[PDB]
């Protein structure tokens, strides 16, 4: 009286993209190829305010001109996995055998 | 016996460790072969890791020279005790814990170290400096003026090597530090780290005796008991372990009188005057170039060692 | 202003409340109870946020700004890890209990 | 504060980033601004 | 390169019992491919059993950390000083590792029955080395303190030396030690000659501590006491040469025997698996 | 079960766990994706240990706020809004009266060392370091 097996199955990971989900419409990407050379970046707004002219006698603001910059960040992350070496002895070789 | 001459056919040829040249302005493919190294990092893609040999089993060959690669430390400490502005290459000394399953290190670098010598009684501006509040970091230790008195801080101090690679956490910092091996950097694009040590603590040996030049330059930490409170001294020689264990006695053998004169070891636990270690061995021609280590408003001369090989070894007593 | 404090026992710079709570917190104090009161008392927590209110508003979600819980645990403990603790808390944005 | 005031070719966005901007940048949400009033407000000399 | 050893021969008992000691490091005979089944560790050495010969073995031969068990061959792999290795501690006398520890590869002072296989893979107890050093005091004093009460009951008391000699305490963690009570007197026992090794260094080291100061300063003859500096000063010659020379050599080997040996170097210990990244050093 | 000459105020603090709403507009950052790189970071004879790497660099191209976060919904409050006073017994372990034998009276008498198995927070501890949920810590 045997020990049937009725099936092996498993489950297929499917991909996620962060350009396939929706969560990339609140920011706009850029493949830059070499991010690790780069130690600072910057992005620089001139906001030239304009003025109301008063009749009053008060201190008038002259023409003002904002000149903010905004510095980048910079996330590194990293996973670590493992490979067993026999894993690889078998990889780097080449068989004859079935 | 042909498929066993294949097999052997892989297994045969040695690292070339000679080639005949002849002009260096040709720059053949042989002298390229040797002159060659493989790396470790790659863009993860099947191209370039196949290229890289990171597949290949024990070393990195793309389809035993001598270098063997580093195994690194993971510290998971207090982000309160280390501060992340440190160089990068600095030695760190983590404390053996009381407490049995605690999951936070307590890891020191020698400025770090410095302030627990101090509190209780150039480095200070420098070490006041890193650290505005020492009561964070006299509290890591449970009892250390207790440890101190009964000289039994050397072995309760483990030295784990450089640091290499420190994630600014915010509350649980981790760090990565070379506890053995080549020290080398681990970036993206790979760099060179140098051992920071500081000038006023360092103290040269080779020039403090002032024709055999040997090749390696063995690197020690010396914890030394005396009555202003500890000290880490950082001694640079040339010479074995044996050679240096004489030479401190005779290097501190006036300190030995002053804590003779100063104190009297009323019990038999203060016979013992401090404990040294090796940190690891560099060369001898170009190493212990001096430097400055820059924070926001003053600066301490700092030693830089460069191509260091960090191997600790367990304390061994001066007496 | 009809009154300086509700009761003098706690308000007062070197009163009964600033004996038993108005310790300044470090990670590895030996305890490491967490006492719900210390949000109220440290002189080095009420004037933390004097800085302007925009750079309160930039301190206050960008990392866990002072004195959480552990959650899920059986005894509340001021955190150490913060690795997947994320939580927001007003109470040390504007010091009052309710 | 950390910022250069060169005679850049500044892009011409159309963004709304006037509003509330003289208060914000008084309270400090700003990291490193640079205010040019009178004749400050030059395309700097090269 | 090539680090398999494959010692050739169990039924299911013995590979159900090899297997629960599938990580823990043994000693080899001989660094070759295909060994014999003698010349796994500690059969012919520890079977009346001595510290010091089975120390001498230890730190003679080859090591190797096992990997697999089959049911004729044991596929182990030998430990060489260049490249590092993962180890678990599998052992009966349980002592926490910690990150960063020198792990030394003592042999069973705990007795046979907790670290053997009997098919007989006596296996060395490999332990961190502060509680090394330690239980190595507290298993010396106690063969001591045990000699002197099976000499004289009066001079000390048996609830004395089993309050301190019975516990030790490394970073929080109390271990007790399985002390044998009854050694039995002549020797006949493990640590039997080491814990008489010591007897013959202290009684040769007043007559040798004035030798010294006699031959060759101010600061070297205060802290010892004035009686055993200016004890006796007329012996004879051969008789001190002798006991200078047995002193030298049980100063030594006994010096070298406290160095702890065969010592191993983990990096990263993980108690949600047991496994700590170890080296030879 | 009378009165004393003083009138306590407790405070406690309540765990509540939320199911929060993140709004981000379109376009308020600006980053640069970097190239993943496998580096080999332990290589002992049983199994090489790899460790991806990768590299982000957000920017953000606005100047106020451009995201919000409220919370919506009540999943569920975690502390018991009870009465767990914690004691200081734990918290000043080192304080002590004058005479022992009023001390161990007054630690027996009030619910003193109930438990010392943790001092420190749990998520630090290694594994293997009361039936209710987290209790709130009073605190008079």
């Amino acid at each position: 009286k045997f020990e049937v097996l009725l099936g092996v199955y498993t489950n297929a990971i499917q991909y996620v993209r962060f350009l396939e989900t929706a969560l990339a419409v609140s920011c706009v990407n850029t493949e830059f190829k070499d991010l690790s050379r780069m130690t600072d970046g910057k992005i620089q707004f001139r906001i030239s305010v304009p003025t109301i002219a008063h009749g009053d006698g008060r201190r008038p603001s002259k023409q003002r001109t904002f000149i903010v910059v905004k510095n980048c960040h910079k996330h590194h992350i990293s996973t670590e996995m493992e490979l067993s070496m026999l894993d690889l002895e078998i990889l780097h070789s080449i068989p004859e055998t079935p | 016996r042909r498929r066993l001459q294949r097999r052997i056919a892989g297994l045969l040829p040695p690292p070339a460790r000679r080639l005949n040249i002849s002009r260096g302005s040709e720059f053949t493919r042989d002298v390229r072969g040797l002159v060659e190294e493989h790396a470790q990092a790659s863009s993860l893609s099947a191209a370039a890791v196949w290229r890289a040999g990171l597949l290949a089993p024990g070393e990195v060959a793309v389809a035993w020279s001598g270098w063997r690669p580093p195994v690194f430390g993971d510290f998971l400490i207090h982000a309160s005790s280390f501060n992340n502005a440190e160089a990068t290459g600095t030695p760190l000394f983590q404390f053996k814990q009381s407490d049995p399953f605690s999951g936070v290190d307590a890891v020191f670098t020698p400025l770090s170290l410095f302030i627990l010598m101090n509190h209780g009684r150039g480095l200070t501006r420098m070490a006041n400096l890193l650290y505005d509040s020492p009561a964070t970091l006299a509290d890591l230790v449970p009892d250390f003026g207790r440890l101190v008195a009964d000289r039994r801080f050397h072995n309760f101090i483990t030295p784990v090597g450089p640091l290499v690679e420190n994630i600014k956490s915010t509350y649980l910092n981790k760090i990565t530090t070379v506890v053995h091996g080549p020290v080398v950097s681990k970036a993206i694009p790979r760099s060179t780290v140098k051992v920071t040590v500081p000038q006023e603590a360092f103290v040269d040996l080779d020039a403090w005796l002032s024709q055999p030049c040997p090749a390696d330059a063995r690197l020690y930490v010396a914890l030394t008991y005396e009555e202003a409170g500890p000290r880490f001294t950082f001694f640079q020689s040339s010479r074995g372990h044996c050679q240096i264990m004489n030479i401190l006695r005779i290097y501190y053998s006036p300190s030995i009188m002053h804590r003779y004169a100063v104190v009297q070891p009323l019990h038999i636990e203060e016979l013992t005057f401090g404990a040294v270690a090796c940190l690891g061995t560099f060369s001898a021609t170009d190493g212990w170039r001096r430097s400055a280590f820059n924070y926001r408003g003053s600066s301490l001369p700092v030693v830089e060692i460069d191509s260091f090989y960090s191997n600790v070894s367990d304390w061994e007593v001066i007496l | 202003e009809y009154r300086s404090t509700v009761n003098p026992w706690a308000s007062q710079l070197g009163s009964l409340g600033d004996i038993m709570y108005n310790s300044s917190y470090r990670q590895t104090a030996v305890p490491g109870l967490y006492s719900p009161c210390r949000a109220f008392f440290n002189k080095e927590e009420l004037l933390r946020n004097n800085r302007g209110l925009y750079n309160m508003v930039n301190e206050y979600s960008q990392r866990l700004g002072g004195h959480p819980a552990t959650s899920n645990t059986e005894v509340q403990f001021v955190v150490i890890a913060g690795t997947d603790v994320f939580l927001e808390q007003p109470c040390s944005f504007l010091q009052e209990a309710f | 504060e950390g910022v250069e005031n060169r005679p850049f070719p500044y892009l011409t966005v159309d963004a709304d980033l006037l509003s509330n901007l003289r208060q914000s940048a008084a309270e400090g949400l700003f990291h490193s601004f640079d205010l040019l009033v009178g004749k400050d407000a030059r395309e700097a000399g090269i | 390169m090539d680090l398999k050893v494959v010692v050739s021969l169990l039924y299911t008992d013995e590979i159900a019992k090899m297997q629960q000691r599938i990580g823990c490091i043994l000693p080899l005979a001989s660094t070759h491919g295909t060994q014999n089944v003698q010349g796994l560790g500690l059969g012919q050495v520890y079977s009346v059993p001595d510290y010091v010969s089975m120390y001498n073995y230890l730190s003679d031969c080859t090591l190797a950390v096992l990997d697999e068990v089959s049911v004729d061959s044991l596929i182990l792999t030998k430990i060489v000083p260049g490249q590092t290795y993962a180890i678990k501690n599998k052992y009966q006398p349980f002592f926490q590792w910690h990150g960063t520890g020198s792990l030394s590869v003592m042999p069973p002072v705990f007795g046979r029955e907790h670290a053997t296989v009997k098919l007989d893979i006596v296996f060395p107890m490999v332990l961190p080395t502060p509680i090394a050093e330690e239980v190595l005091q507290k298993i010396l004093l106690f063969n001591v303190y045990s000699r002197v009460v099976m000499q004289a009951p009066g001079n000390a008391d048996m609830l004395d030396v089993h309050m301190h000699l019975g516990s030790v305490s490394y970073l929080g963690h109390h271990y007790e030690l399985a002390l044998p009570e009854v050694p039995g007197p002549l020797g006949l026992a493990l640590l039997d000659n080491l814990s008489l090794y010591f007897c013959i260094m202290v009684t040769l080291l007043p007559r040798a501590s004035m030798r010294l100061v006699r031959g060759l300063n101010l600061f070297q003859e205060m802290v010892p006491d004035e009686i055993a500096r200016i004890d006796l000063d007329d012996l004879s010659v051969a008789d001190d040469l002798s006991r200078m020379r047995v002193m030298m050599t049980y100063l030594q080997s006994l010096a070298s025997l406290f160095n702890l040996g065969p010592r191993l170097a983990t990096a990263a210990y993980s108690q949600e698996t047991l496994t700590a990244t170890c080296w030879l050093r | 079960k009378i009165h004393p000459g003083v009138a306590m105020t407790v405070v406690r603090t309540d765990e509540i766990l939320s199911e929060n709403i993140l709004f981000s507009s379109r376009a308020s950052t600006s980053m640069f994706i970097g190239t993943p790189n496998v580096s080999r970071r332990e290589a002992r004879v049983d199994a090489v240990t790899f460790e991806v790497h990768h590299e982000m660099a957000s920017i953000d191209t606005g100047l106020s706020y451009s995201s919000t976060m409220t919370p919506a919904r009540v999943a569920a409050i975690t502390t018991d809004m009870g009465i767990h006073t914690q004691d200081f017994f734990s918290v000043f372990p080192a304080e002590a009266f004058g005479n022992q034998q009023v001390n161990d009276y007054i630690k027996a008498k009030v619910g003193a060392q109930r438990n010392g198995t943790l001092l420190r927070d749990p998520r630090t501890y290694l594994a293997g370091m009361l039936c209710h949920g987290q209790q709130a810590t009073c605190e008079i």
